[PDB]
C-alpha cells in the first residue's frame, strides 16, 4: 500500500557511464579523433576510440550534481536591521524581497536564465552582542499592493490577510514554505527589455532589466512594543529554494557585481583565469627523471 | 548519412539562402519553432498568423570586419521591429511571438584566416562598465542605444565579458556556431521561442541577443581583398501577432 | 602541444595562427560534495 | 566545449587569452604550449563551464575532453603531437 | 543501494507532507534526469562518432 | 594429509626457492593475490600485466646477523623499484598494484640458537624517536633514508617499538612467521594487494614493510661459523603496472 | 566501398595518429603481424607480452628536407632498441619478436612539390663503397655508426644504389609507399615479423631497414616555408620478448 510507498524514498544511487574494453584500430575510413567544432555540437569522442581502455564498471554516483541538490541549501538573501535606538528609533523594518543582494546565492541562481521554485524562508534574529533575550518580533509579509506600516503601531499590523509571524528571539529561528509567487509561468533573473513603453530617453536609464514579475512584495519587521526599546536587532533572511526547474543555462558570472538590479561590471576587467609567466610554464615540480631519454 | 553535407539551401517564404560552405545547422535546444499550443495560450484574443508575409529571410546589416574589430550584437526582434510587414505587425498589435532562422554569411579566400563566433544569448541583458575612479558613474546603466541598436546593430566595447560581466569563453552554453575561413563561411541557428510569458510586446522586451565576436582576428597578406563583410540574415518562423490597436514605433 | 612537423604555409599566406582549446568533460564525469565557490567575492556581509 | 584560456598570460589581455599563437619554425620540436589538466587549479581551466561548477564541488571523477581548432587559412598545413603525462612527472622539456 | 556507505536498509518514514498544501513539502529529490543532447548536440544532421563530419 | 610437508618448492616466473625446512607457507588474510577486477578498477587506461618478467623471486639484500644485532626492515615495493624489468615498469608507470611472496632464507648449524620473527606490517609508518631534553627535537621526522631504505633495507635502532611505537609483542597480528633455528631456517608470506585504493604509485606509497627482528638472540658454541646470513628474497606476483610516461626515479 | 578513404585514424595503446590525407595502408606480404604460434617457436621459456606498454606509437625521429638532401634510412628495432617500456624489455631480454606500424608524417603547401619513396627493406645490409685508387680501402667495411644509425637515423651517401649496389628503382619490390606533396602527406606500412628464426636478439640484428629517400626534389617558389620536416612514428605491435636477464644496451 503507502508502506510500500514509504519503502522507496531512500535516494536510490544511480551511477555514472560505464567503460568498455578497447583494443587497436588500424584502419582508414574511421576517425573518431576528427570533429568539427564549427558545427556548434560537443565532441562525440569517447575514451575507447582515443586509447585502448579496458572494461570499468564505474559505480561512482551521479544524483548531487541536480538542480534540486545544487540550489536546496538555503543560503543568506538580506539582513534587516530593525533599528530603535539613536537617531533611528522607528523601531520597525520594510525589507524589500530581492535575492539578489549577496553573491554566494546571486551567482548560483543567475546560473539559469528562468527559474520556477518554491522556497523556505529562516529568519535569523539576534541583538549586537549575539544575545537571544524574551523579546517579541512580527515579520509580516507584504504582497506588491498591500499598504506598508509607516510606524511601529500601525493599523497595517493588524494583518487580517497578510500573512504574519510572531515569534521572540529566543526561539528557534521562525521557518515558512512560500509558493511560485509570480504572474509569469517562470522567474527571471535576466530580463532584456522595458517594463513600460515610452521612449526611455533619461540621462539614467533605471527602467531598463527591470520586470516586475519577480519583484514579489517586502517583509515588515518589527518589535510589537509601544516605545522605543533602546536595542537595534538583525535579522539575516535565509532562503533555501526547493521544488525546482530551470531553463537555459548561462556562462558563470567572472566580474564583481557593483550594484543589485543591474549587471554592471567595473571598467578594470578582472581576467577570467590567473595569469602565469609564459605559455609553456606549469607549477609541478613532479619527479626527478631516470634518464634525463 | 551519418555526416553533415557541405551544401544547403535554406528556402522560408519567397526567400531563399543557398550556402556551399554550411558547417550543419543549429536547432537551439533541439525544439523546432512552433505556434503556442492551446494549453500555454493565456489570451483570449485570436492570434494572426500572417505566414509567408512575415516568415521569410530578411537581410538587415552587413558589417566590415577588421583585424581589430572587437564584435557586433542585435536584439531581436528590435532588429526586425521597423522592417517589412513583420515591423508593421509588430507595432500594430501588443503580444508577439516567433522563433527565427539567423543565417551569418562571411566569405573570404582560402588566403585569409579568422574566427567568427556567432552565438544567440536569450535575454541579453546588456551591462554598463562604470570607471574605477567613482562608484555610481553615470555610465551605470546603459542608455537605450546599447539595449536597443535596431537593424544596424552595436559594436562590443568589452567583448571578453560580452558586455554584461559573464565570460565570453563560456557562452558556448548558449546555441552558438563558429565561422572559420578554413572551413565554413555561414552559420545558421533555428532558435525556438524563449520566454517564461507565452506572448510578449515585440518593442518593450527583446526575446535573444545575436553576437558575432571575432575569437581568432582576420589576417590576411598584402595583396588580398581589406574589405571582408558579415551579413545578418534573419527568418521570423511561426510569428504569431495578437491584441490589435493603434500602430505604435517602440 | 608539440610540432610534429612544422607549420607550413606558401607565398602570401600568413604564417602565424592560432589554435583555440575547447575544455569539457566525457560521459563518465561525476561530482561530489557541494561546497561554496572561490571564484567570486563582495567585501563584507553587509554588501550589494 | 567551453574555451579554455590557455594563453592567460603576464601581456595578453582580453579575447587575445583564449589563443594559443602557432608559426612557421626554423627549429623543430620546439614547446608551442602547455596546461596542466585539473579543472580546481587556477589556470586556463577557469574559463570552462567545468571548471567554473567543479569549484563548486570537493571531488570529481571521469575523463576529461579537449578540442583543438586551428584558425589558420585553408593553404596552411602542419602536424601538431598534443601529448598527455599522468600525474608522476614534471612538464616534457622535449618531445621524446 | 543508497549513500549508507555500508549493507543496511532499514525502515524509511520520510518525505511526509503535513500540510493541505503541497508546496509545503520537502525538496522532490526522488528523480534524477541525465539529457545532455539538447545542449551538446543540438545540429540537424546527427553526426555518428566514425564518420568525418563535414563532406 | 593433515600435517604441512617440512620439504616445499616455490617457482615464480624463471626462478625456483627449494627449502627443505619450510613451516608452511603463511597466505596473508587467506586471500590470493589477484589481477584488480572490473569493479574495482577506477582508471580507464588498460593495464599492462608483464607477467613472467616483473612476477618471478628478486633475491635482494643479504644481513649478517650477530649476538647484538636488533633488526632490519624493508619497504615493499620500494625494495625492488629500482631493480629488474619491474623496477622499469615501476618507473615508466604511474598507477601500480600486486601481491608478493616473501621468503627469508636463515640457516645455522644444529649447535646454534636463535629466533627471527619476519613480519609483514602494511602501512609501516616509521617513526622518529625525539631525545626528552627538548620537545621538538629535529628527529621528530624521520629522514628519506628511514622511510625509504630501498634494496639494502634499514636497521632497527628500537626493535621493541618497531620504530614505530606499536609494541613488537602484539605485531603477530600482522601475517608473521618465525625462522627458529631449531625447526626451520624460512619465512614465506604470500601477501594479497593490500590498500584502501585500488592502485598506488610504486614510488611514493609503499604497501607493507618486511621486518626481520631478533627475538632469541643468536648464540653459539667457539668453533661454530659466526658468518650466519639472512637473505630476503621477494617475488612479485598479479603485477599490473598503467599510466604510462617518462620513467620517473623515486 | 572499392575506394581507400583519404582521412584515416591509427590507434594503438595510448597513442593515436590522425592524417587527412592517407594514400592508404600498405600492409606487408598481406600478411597482419601475429604472436609466435606453438609449431614455430622453438624456446621453452614462457615469453612475456607488455602489450599497451611497448605496442604504441613512437615518435623517434624528425629530418629537415632540403632541395639536395639525398635520403634517410633507420634499422627496427634499433631505432627503439633505447626508447620507452620497449628499450627496456629488448635490453633485458635475449630473444625478441615483433611486426611494426610506419607512419612517415610530411606536410607541404599546394604550392611546395617533390614525391618521397618511403620503403621498408627487410635484411637491409649497408654497403661501404671503396675509392676506385685501392682494391682494399678501409671503407670496405662500413662503421657501426652506418649499420646500427640509432635514433637520429643516417643520411645516404649514394641513394641511387640504397647504399647496398642494389638499384633504388627496383626498390619497389619490397613493401613501399610514395608521399607525394600533391596528394598525400603520409605513408603508413604495417609490416609482420620477418625472419628465418620465430625469434631473434633485438640488439645485434636489425630485421627492417626503413629508408625514406627524395626521387623528385622538394622545389618551392620564393617566399614559401623552407623549413620542412620528415618525421618518423614507429609502433611494435604483438611484442614479445623472452630469455629475461641482466639489462645489455647494445
Ligand atoms: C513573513 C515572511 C513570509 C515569507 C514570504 C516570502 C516571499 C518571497 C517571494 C519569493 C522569493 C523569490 C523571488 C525573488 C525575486 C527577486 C529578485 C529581483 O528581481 O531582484
Ligand atoms: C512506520 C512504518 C513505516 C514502514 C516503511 C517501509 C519499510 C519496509 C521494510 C523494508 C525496508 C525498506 C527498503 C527495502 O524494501 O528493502
Amino acid at each position: 500500500n503507502a508502506v510500500s510507498t514509504l519503502a522507496d524514498t531512500t535516494i536510490s544511487r544511480v551511477t555514472a557511464a560505464n567503460t568498455a574494453a578497447s583494443s587497436h584500430s588500424l584502419g582508414t575510413g574511421r576517425v573518431p579523433a576528427l570533429q568539427a567544432a564549427e558545427t556548434g555540437a560537443s565532441s562525440n569522442a569517447s575514451d575507447e576510440n582515443l586509447i585502448e581502455t579496458r572494461c570499468v564498471m564505474n559505480r561512482n554516483g551521479v544524483n548531487e550534481a541536480s538542480v534540486e541538490h545544487f540550489y536546496s541549501r538555503a543560503g543568506l538573501v538580506g539582513v534587516v536591521e530593525v533599528k530603535d535606538s539613536g537617531t533611528s528609533q522607528d523601531g520597525y523594518t520594510v525589507w524589500p524581497i530581492d535575492v539578489m543582494g549577496f553573491v554566494q546565492q546571486r551567482r548560483k541562481l543567475e546560473l539559469s536564465t528562468y527559474m520556477r521554485f518554491d522556497a523556505e524562508f529562516t529568519f535569523v534574529s539576534n541583538l549586537n552582542d549575539s544575545t537571544t533575550p524574551g523579546m517579541l518580533l512580527q515579520y509580516m509579509y507584504v504582497p506588491p499592493g498591500a499598504p506598508k506600516p509607516d510606524g511601529r503601531k500601525s493599523y497595517q499590523w493588524q494583518t487580517a490577510t497578510n500573512p504574519s509571524i510572531f515569534a521572540k528571539l529566543s526561539d528557534p529561528p521562525p521557518q515558512v514554505s512560500v509558493p511560485f509567487m509570480s504572474p509569469a509561468s517562470a522567474y527571471q533573473w535576466f530580463y532584456d527589455g522595458y517594463p513600460t513603453f515610452g521612449e526611455h530617453k533619461q540621462a539614467t536609464n533605471l527602467q531598463y532589466g527591470q520586470c516586475p514579475n519577480n519583484m514579489m512584495g517586502h517583509f515588515a519587521i518589527r518589535t510589537v512594543s509601544e516605545s522605543t526599546t533602546g536595542k537595534n536587532v538583525h535579522v539575516r533572511v535565509y532562503m533555501r529554494i526547493k521544488h525546482v526547474r530551470a531553463w537555459v543555462p548561462r556562462p558563470f558570472r567572472s566580474q564583481a557585481y557593483m550594484v543589485k538590479n543591474y549587471p554592471t561590471y567595473s571598467q578594470t576587467i578582472s581576467n577570467t583565469a590567473a595569469d602565469r609567466a609564459s605559455i609553456t610554464t606549469t607549477d609541478y615540480e613532479g619527479g626527478v627523471p631516470a634518464n634525463p631519454f | 548519412c551519418g555526416y553533415s553535407d557541405r551544401v544547403a539551401q535554406l528556402t522560408v517564404g519567397n526567400s531563399t539562402i543557398t550556402t556551399q560552405e554550411a558547417a550543419n545547422i543549429v536547432l537551439s535546444y533541439g525544439e523546432w519553432p512552433g505556434y503556442c499550443p492551446s494549453t500555454d495560450a493565456t489570451a483570449v484574443d485570436k492570434p494572426t498568423r500572417p505566414d509567408v508575409s512575415v516568415n521569410r529571410f530578411y537581410t538587415l546589416s552587413t558589417k566590415s570586419w577588421k583585424t581589430e574589430s572587437t564584435g557586433w550584437y542585435w536584439k531581436f526582434p528590435d532588429v526586425l521591429n521597423d522592417t517589412g510587414v513583420f515591423g508593421q505587425n509588430a507595432q500594430f498589435h501588443y503580444l508577439y511571438r516567433s522563433g527565427f532562422c539567423m543565417h551569418v554569411q562571411c566569405n573570404a579566400s582560402k588566403f585569409h584566416q579568422g574566427a567568427l563566433l556567432v552565438v544567440v544569448i536569450p535575454e541579453f541583458v546588456v551591462a554598463a562598465s562604470s570607471p574605477a575612479t567613482k562608484p555610481n558613474g553615470q555610465g551605470l546603466y546603459p542608455d537605450f542605444a546599447h539595449t536597443n541598436p535596431g537593424k544596424e546593430g552595436q559594436v562590443f566595447r568589452d567583448p571578453y565579458v560580452l558586455d554584461a560581466g559573464i565570460p565570453l569563453s563560456q557562452a558556448l552554453v548558449f546555441p552558438h556556431q563558429w565561422i572559420n575561413l578554413r572551413t565554413n563561411n555561414c552559420a545558421t541557428i533555428i532558435m525556438p521561442y524563449v520566454n517564461a510569458l507565452p506572448f510578449d510586446s515585440a518593442l518593450n522586451h527583446s526575446n535573444f541577443g545575436l553576437a558575432v565576436i571575432p575569437i581568432s582576428p582576420l589576417k590576411y597578406c598584402n595583396g588580398a581583398t581589406t574589405e571582408v563583410p558579415i551579413t545578418l540574415t534573419i527568418a521570423p518562423l511561426n510569428s504569431e501577432f495578437s491584441g490589435l490597436r493603434q500602430a505604435i514605433k517602440q | 602541444i608539440w610540432y610534429q612537423t612544422n607549420f607550413v604555409v606558401p607565398p602570401d599566406t600568413p604564417s602565424e595562427a592560432n589554435i583555440i582549446a575547447l575544455g569539457a568533460a566525457q560521459e563518465n564525469f561525476t561530482l561530489k560534495l557541494c561546497k561554496d565557490t572561490d571564484e567570486i567575492r563582495q567585501t563584507a556581509e553587509y554588501q550589494n | 566545449e567551453t574555451i579554455l584560456e590557455v594563453n592567460n598570460t603576464t601581456g595578453t589581455t582580453g579575447v587575445n587569452r583564449l589563443l594559443i599563437p602557432v608559426r612557421a619554425q626554423n627549429n623543430v620540436d620546439q614547446l608551442c604550449a602547455s596546461f596542466q589538466v585539473d579543472p580546481g587549479r587556477n589556470g586556463p581551466w577557469q574559463s570552462t563551464m567545468v571548471g567554473q561548477i567543479c569549484r563548486y564541488y570537493t571531488q570529481w571523477s571521469g575523463s576529461l575532453k579537449v578540442t583543438f581548432m586551428f584558425t589558420g587559412s585553408f593553404m596552411a598545413t602542419g602536424k601538431m603531437l598534443i601529448a598527455y603525462t599522468p600525474p608522476g612527472s614534471a612538464q616534457p622539456t622535449t618531445r621524446e | 543501494t543508497g549513500n549508507i556507505a555500508t549493507e543496511g536498509s532499514t525502515i524509511n518514514f520520510t518525505n511526509i507532507n503535513y500540510y493541505k498544501d503541497s508546496y509545503a513539502a520537502s525538496a522532490s529529490r526522488q528523480d534524477f534526469t541525465q539529457d545532455p543532447t539538447k545542449f551538446t548536440s543540438p545540429v540537424l544532421d546527427a553526426i555518428k562518432e566514425a564518420a568525418a563530419p563535414l563532406q
